[PDB]
C-alpha cells in the first residue's frame, strides 16, 4: 500500500498535467467542457483512494508496534545467544 | 541542502499560485478542487518544518558514518530532545529514506545488489548523495564494489594504492573523467 499511494500520488501528478494542458485549451468545446466532468470525477475517485488507504494506514503503527514487542522479545534472548557464541569462538 | 528544497518549494507555491491565478481568470463543483490551493496551509507548515528536517537530514547524511542501528536511534533521540529545548517546528513521524529518495532510486540500487535492510539503504543513500567530499567505503565484504559498478556500468577501475601503475593509471583516468574506486582503505 506504500507504493500504491506513491503511485498514486504520481498519478494525481500526471491529472495535474492534464488539468493545465485543458486550462491552455480554454472552454471553446462543448465536448471539452463535457469531458472534465468524467475528469473530475475521476479525480474524486483518485482522492477518495487516497483517503481510504492514508485512514487505513493510520491505524497500523499502534499494531505494527504491539506486534514488535514479540519479536524485540526474541531479538534480546537472539543478541545474548549471538554473544556467548562469539564467546565461545574467541574461546 | 536548505537553499534547493527552500527552492523547490519556491517553484511549487509559485506554480499552486498560478494554478490558482489561471482558474480565477477560467461548474458550481470547483469546491471540490480548489482542495489543491487549500493545501497551501499544509505548504506553510512544510515551510515552517523543512529548517529543522534538512537539518536532521544533513546530520544524516554526514554524523550518520559512524553510527550503528542503536548508536543511531540513540543520537536521533538526543538530537529530538534538544530540537525540543530549542523548539523549532519539524514533523515528530519522520523517515530519513523516505525523505531523500524517492523509490525510483530505491529500485534501481536494490537491482544493483543492494542488501535489503534499512541500514545499507541509509548508508548508500548518504554516500551517493553528497558529491561535495570524497566518500570513504568501509566494509568486509567487497560486493559493494560490484553493486557500485553495476550502478556506473562499464567505468568502474580496479585501482589499488600498492599498484605502482596506480599514479599512471589515475592521471590517465582524471582527463576523460571516468570513475575510479580504489581498494587500499588502509
Amino acid at each position: 500500500l506504500i507504493k500504491l499511494n506513491t503511485e498514486y500520488k504520481l498519478k494525481l501528478k500526471n491529472l495535474e498535467k492534464r488539468l493545465l494542458e485543458e486550462l491552455n485549451n480554454s472552454q471553446g468545446n462543448m465536448l471539452e467542457n463535457d469531458e472534465l466532468m468524467v475528469t473530475l470525477n475521476n479525480l474524486k475517485k483518485e482522492a477518495m483512494n487516497i483517503e481510504k488507504k492514508l485512514s487505513e494506514s493510520e491505524e497500523f503503527f499502534p499494531q505494527f508496534d504491539n506486534l514488535v514487542e514479540e519479536y524485540s522479545i526474541i531479538g534480546k534472548h537472539s543478541v545474548k545467544i549471538f554473544s556467548m557464541l562469539e564467546k565461545f569462538g574467541q574461546f | 541542502l536548505v537553499t534547493a528544497k527552500y527552492q523547490d518549494l519556491q517553484e511549487n507555491q509559485r506554480f499552486v499560485n498560478v494554478g490558482l491565478e489561471k482558474l480565477n481568470e477560467s461548474k458550481s463543483l470547483t469546491f471540490e478542487k480548489e482542495r489543491w490551493l487549500n493545501t497551501t496551509k499544509q505548504f506553510s507548515k512544510t515551510s515552517q518544518e523543512l529548517i529543522g528536517n534538512c537539518i536532521i537530514s544533513s546530520i544524516y547524511e554526514t554524523y550518520f558514518g559512524h553510527l550503528n542501528e542503536r548508536e543511531r536511534a540513540d543520537m536521533l533521540v538526543i538530537l529530538k530532545r534538544l530540537l525540543g529545548k530549542f523548539a523549532v517546528k519539524y514533523d515528530v513521524n519522520y523517515r530519513f529514506i523516505d525523505y531523500l529518495v524517492t523509490l525510483d532510486e530505491k529500485m534501481k540500487w536494490l537491482e544493483c545488489g543492494l542488501d535489503k535492510n534499512d541500514y545499507f539503504l541509509e548508508n548508500m543513500s548518504i554516500v551517493m548523495n553528497s558529491q561535495d567530499a570524497v566518500p570513504f567505503l568501509l566494509d568486509p565484504s567487497s560486493h559493494m564494489i560490484t553493486v557500485i559498478s553495476n550502478y556506473y556500468g562499464n567505468k568502474t577501475v580496479l585501482l589499488s594504492f600498492l599498484e605502482e601503475g596506480f599514479v599512471k593509471r589515475l592521471e590517465n583516468a582524471i582527463r576523460f573523467g571516468s570513475v575510479v574506486i580504489i581498494q587500499d582503505g588502509e
